[PDB]
RNA sequence: GGUGAAAUUCUUGGAUUUAUUGAAGACUAACUACUGCGAAAGCAUUUGCCAAGGACGUUUUCAUUAAUCAAGAACGAAAGUUAGGGGAUCGAAGAUGAUCAGAUACCGUCGUAGUCUUAACCAUAAACUAUGCCGACUAGGGAUCGGGUGGUGUUUUUUUAAUGACCCACUCGGCACCUUACGAGAAAUCAAAGUCUUUGGGUUCUGGGGGGAGUAUGGUCGCAAGGCUGAAACUUAAAGGAAUU
């Protein structure tokens, strides 16, 4: 269900005598026999896990934490990853550039493994068959096939009935719109080509 | 015992800028610009706009005593015009009679190595 | 309308002893108050005087000096080395057509863990009893001069921390010996130095920038 | 004797599916089922399984990266700027 | 007798032409 | 050049390629300067180097491949290691 | 139809084009190798120079000139008053 | 903020500007010249690597292996097309504000594709020196690029050994200039556009009035846009070139 691979990485626990198995989201240009550096003290090299309050400006990061101890919550697909614009040592915050071309600003204390994550480009061959994506959807949950809302019946959805097929009201849904009128477009500022 | 500081004249066209400020260029005072004392939309870069905006520089410099003041004069640079505006002569020489010392002039003016293609396309302004 | 003025401050800044000269002028801050603190605010601060104002003489005119504020100290704060720039009103006047223009760019390192980028320059000249019109230059001795030259300036700073460094770049002795020691390539006129750009910074270390004006 | 003109490896889909679709299958194809070598022996085995998989048979190694290609150009470029960055704190 | 223009109008025929042609075939 | 005495050698002075007949020749003693490309396996050219500063063997760094390693030295194929046993009418021993 | 070489071109490259400034004339010249104009105006017009003089807190000192490489009459500077139109003693210089 | 004058737009949430920087993309300004390479298009930071190319010198080699090109292959500006990366400035379309009787044009501000790169197409331009390639001769002069020769040449030190910078005289290969026209051209002009009625050195390609028309159709390549080959019917006595008042 994941087009970017796993990268399953042994640690050394420095308590005990164990090791520990790691599941790491797969960077591309690492492989497997290479030592992962994880840690503040660390080299600039890709798959190490330098918080982005020990790196400079400018640096690829994949897999950001959000808030420390969150352990892995962005940049988790992919073909995707961070940039660092800036950095303020008061109060210390780390600027950077989501994956959707967002602005978010977080903790010092969050670690990203530096690079980018496997498969990359993924969505650039179509689908084809119904089968691939079938095959696809399995994977993931009973969202496949959907259907279209016009082609409806009145009680099966607001979209749907007539003699003829048309949506009918406007398509746009206020957010404020309780459930159940939510289908369409949700707090649509604006429609149509872009 | 005298006290410096920096004007920056800054020498547009349509437009004059003066800012007398410290060395550090941190904190800046007189904030007055050639469009202070006039309302016309077309005479901001003549001379009299120009030697009005630099009388109140001069007049608001004095405010504690500061006695001196540098100057470096720069025009719009980029890739627009690269020529100082036709008010700044008279902005540095008003001042200059007012009694404000000017001293260590410095040409400013920022220029590229042929880079940030500028606005009008190929064929450019046409009249 | 608040008056700014009796909300600000007045400080005084000292040269390093690299330069005689100590006082280079007088700042305006604002008042360190509790809430702000703007003491602290004044450490990422540069200031820019000349040469020729921090020498006495008047063939530094073409030169001058910017000069970060490192430590403040009651009104008294001394500053530091951050980057010289040669004036572009005057840096427009040696450079002119029917000649060949020289430029050359190193990364060295020093002794004291800065890291500057030094650049050079240098010209051909009209040699006298000439009849020709333009003396260019072959296109190779540039090849030849270019490795020599930083050759040259890169043993110099190599082995000499920051403070003889600059000691000896206000002298612009750094010039003299280029020409004699390349003499067999071109006349070589006008070799003062271009720019030097301070980019990676050791910690504040404390005491040590003190020397500057102890 | 190269039976197909244009067609190639897309042959199977026969003549539905269109030609934007299946020529575009087929550039992917191309570089997906190309012969890659490891760079730590030199030798042309690599082949692809899984989706970022680029596995061999001779090296023994598998090296992580695009779905269809080993190194793009977003993988040399974000080297060559994480280098860089590690050269300007490592200098 | 602008070259340009007509020889844009010549290729906007052009357009019509085949799509005439097309039409049948 | 590297290629250029490499050519002569191969033309002039004795050689042998691959991994065991390097390491029996430095061992027995004749080899004089070892040739390792740069994606060789650290734990080869490491045991490489030890064996060479036991022996008392010159080391010299090649930055590339086997593939063009082979085609510096003449061969069609790859080399991951070579050795020279005399230079012949070459001077790789005194100079580098 | 006069103008046998047009302008200094007689080999190849092509060059490149740089904009023209300041002019509301701009557009791409036919190769650097236009009329330039260089300028080296003074930063301070002539007259009003004895009160800058004695404003100076130093002595002597100062006076340089602005140094303005110009590439910006081309073709239209007889608006502008630069380029003169002439006749068959066009043969002077170039 | 801008224009001849205005206006849209941004401004107590601080516009514009300044000082400390940081990030992204593009270019290689000044040096830049009747100065240089490449078959052409084309090339204008530093350094390393790879191969290739012109000229120079040769008392070294082959031996006429040689010049031009139907059919035939490779490069090929900008723009355009496919799929990625990137997407800072400018910016086909478009959204606005003018001036205008009218203005979806010139003028100001945003702004998608595009402008940069990757793999594969597109095979076009005022792609012009509007002047094909090879070879020989013909009034002179000066400057310049690369090389070479000779003059205790003037310089550079450790005056002097050398190198390199230049001087003088010359040579070859050039890009090219200045005065004149033996000669040609209808003239503009040409050191070739001369050596053509005193007609013939070798070779390839193109045109027989202007429109129709680079159009119809037929073939051919191309994802498409488009490229190559390429008419006829019908109409007119004028179209066109150089200089004069």
């Amino acid at each position: 269900g994941r087009g970017a691979p796993l990268a399953k990485v042994v640690f050394r626990d420095p308590y005990k005598y164990r090791l520990r198995e790691e599941i790491f989201i797969a960077n591309e240009g690492v492989h497997t026999g290479q030592f992962i550096y994880a840690g503040k003290k660390a080299s600039l090299n890709v798959g190490n896990v330098l918080p982005l309050g020990s790196v400079p400006e400018g640096t690829i990061v994949s897999n950001v934490e959000e808030k420390p101890g969150d352990r892995g919550a962005l940049a988790r697909a992919s073909g995707n990853y961070v940039i660092i614009i800036g950095h303020n040592p008061d109060e210390n915050k780390t600027r950077v550039r989501l994956p959707s071309g967002a602005k978010k600003v977080i903790s010092s204390d969050a670690r990203g493994v530096i690079g980018v994550i496997a498969g990359g480009g993924r969505v650039d061959k179509p689908l084809l068959k119904a089968g691939r994506a079938f095959h696809k959807y399995r994977l993931k949950r009973n969202s496949w096939p959907k259907t279209r809302g016009v082609a409806m019946n009145p009680v099966d959805h607001p979209h749907g009935g007539g003699n003829h097929q048309h949506i009918g009201k406007a398509s746009t849904i206020s957010r404020g719109a309780v459930s159940g009128q939510k289908a369409g477009l949700i707090a649509a500022r604006r429609t149509g080509l872009l | 015992s005298q006290v410096f500081g920096v004007a920056r004249i800054y020498a547009s066209f349509n437009d004059t800028f003066v800012h007398v400020t410290d060395l550090s260029g941190k904190e800046t005072i007189a904030r007055v610009t050639g469009g202070m004392k006039v309302k016309a939309d077309r005479d901001e870069s003549s001379p009299y706009a120009a030697m009005l905006a630099a009388q109140d520089v001069a007049a608001k410099c004095k405010e504690v005593g500061i006695t001196a003041v540098h100057v470096k004069i720069r025009a719009t640079g980029g890739t627009r015009t690269k020529t100082p505006g036709p008010g700044g002569q008279a902005a540095l020489r008003a001042l200059a009679r007012s009694g404000l010392r000017i001293g260590r002039i410095e040409d400013v003016t920022p220029v590229p190595s042929d880079s940030t293609r500028k606005k009008g396309g190929r064929r450019g302004r046409r009249l | 309308v608040v008056d700014p003025f009796t909300r600000k401050e007045w400080f005084d800044i000292k040269a390093p002893s690299t330069f005689e000269n100590r006082n280079v002028g007088k700042t305006l801050v604002n008042k360190s108050t509790g809430l702000k603190s703007a003491s602290d605010a004044l450490k990422g601060r540069v200031v820019e005087v000349c040469l020729a104002d921090l020498q006495g003489s008047e063939d530094h005119s073409f030169r001058k000096i910017k000069l970060r504020v490192d430590e403040v100290q009651g009104k008294n704060l001394l500053t530091n080395f951050h980057g010289m720039d040669f004036t572009t009103d005057k840096l427009r006047s040696m450079v002119r057509k029917w000649q060949t223009l020289i430029e050359a760019n190193v990364t060295v390192k020093t002794s004291d863990d800065y890291v500057l980028r030094i650049f050079a320059i240098a010209f051909t000249r009209k040699q006298a009893n000439q009849v020709k019109r333009h003396s260019y230059a072959q296109s190779s001795h540039i090849r030849a001069i270019r490795k020599v030259i930083s050759e040259i300036l890169t043993k110099e700073v190599q082995g000499s921390t920051l403070a003889q460094l600059t000691s000896k770049l206000i002298p612009e002795v750094i010039n003299k010996e280029i020409e004699n020691a390349t003499k067999d390539i071109f006349p070589l006129q006008n070799i003062h130095v271009r720019k030097v750009k301070l980019l990676k910074q050791p910690k504040f270390d404390v005491g040590a920038l003190m020397a500057l004006h102890g | 004797a190269k039976r197909t003109k244009k067609v190639g490896i897309t042959g199977k889909y026969g003549v539905r599916y269109g030609s934007s679709l299946r020529r575009q299958v087929k550039k992917l194809e191309i570089q997906q089922h190309a012969r890659y070598d490891c760079s730590f022996c030199g030798k042309k085995t690599v082949k692809r399984g899984a989706a970022g998989i680029w596995t061999c048979s001779c090296c023994k190694k598998t090296v992580a990266g695009g779905a269809y290609t080993v190194s793009t150009a977003a993988a040399a470029t974000v080297r060559s700027t994480i280098r860089r960055l590690r050269e300007m704190v490592e200098a | 007798m602008r070259a340009k223009w007509r020889k844009k109008r010549t290729r906007r025929l052009k357009r019509k032409r085949r799509k005439v042609r097309a039409r049948s075939k | 050049s590297i290629n250029q005495k490499l050519a002569l050698v191969i033309k002039s002075g004795k050689y042998t390629l691959g991994y065991k007949s390097t390491v029996k020749s430095l061992r027995q003693g004749k080899s004089k300067l070892i040739i390792i490309a740069a994606n060789t396996p650290v734990l080869r050219k490491s045991e490489l180097e030890y064996y060479a500063m036991l022996s008392k063997t010159k080391v010299y760094y090649f930055q590339g491949g086997n593939n063009e390693l082979g085609t510096a030295v003449g061969k069609l194929f790859r080399v991951g290691v070579v050795s020279i046993l005399e230079a012949g009418d070459s001077d790789i021993l005194t100079t580098l | 139809p006069k103008k046998r070489a047009s302008n200094g071109r007689n080999k190849k490259g092509r060059g490149h084009v740089k904009p023209v400034r300041c002019v509301n004339c701009s557009k791409s010249i036919p190769k650097d190798k236009a009329i330039k104009r260089m300028a080296i105006r003074n930063i301070v017009e002539a007259a009003a120079v004895r009160d800058l003089s004695e404003a100076s807190v130093y002595p002597e000192y100062a006076l340089p000139k602005t140094y303005n490489k110009l590439h910006y009459c081309v073709s239209c500077a007889i608006h502008a008053r630069i380029v003169r139109v002439r006749s068959r003693e066009d043969r002077k210089n170039r």
